[PDB]
């Protein structure tokens, strides 16, 4: 599986297409993002270093 | 004796490692081939255009040579 997951990165992440499109869409990281409460990802994905796992 | 599920270690699969690595082209090397193909490209193309001139004058000569037409 270790090689299989990194095959997606060589296909999607390094490409110009994703770095042109998905970059700068719905940038929400402020106290307002905390005022919506997404819990998993979003806040975890960007900003606050918080998780229930730890 | 009671038998259940057994554990296996050996190498532990090796989790989280960058498999992505740069191959073939480096940067400066591909530009030498790129401009090199261009320099070979224009030089070989214009030689046929000079060879076309041998035909070009000779083809239009047929109209000048033929006046009973």
């Amino acid at each position: 599986f270790s090689l299989r997951i990194d095959e997606l990165e060589e296909m999607l992440t390094n490409n110009r297409i994703w770095r042109n499109r998905t970059v700068d869409i719905g940038i929400v990281t402020a106290e307002d993002a905390l005022n919506y409460g997404f819990s998993g990802v979003m806040l975890r994905g960007s900003g606050i270093q918080w998780d229930l796992r730890k | 004796x009671x038998x259940x599920x057994x554990x296996x270690x050996x190498x532990x699969x090796x989790x989280x490692x960058x498999x992505x690595x740069x191959x073939x082209x480096x940067g400066y090397s591909m530009f030498a081939v790129g401009i090199g193909a261009l320099l070979f490209g224009y030089w070989s193309m214009m030689k046929w255009n000079r060879e076309r001139r041998r035909l070009q004058i000779e083809d239009f000569e047929a109209r000048i040579a033929l006046m009973p037409l």
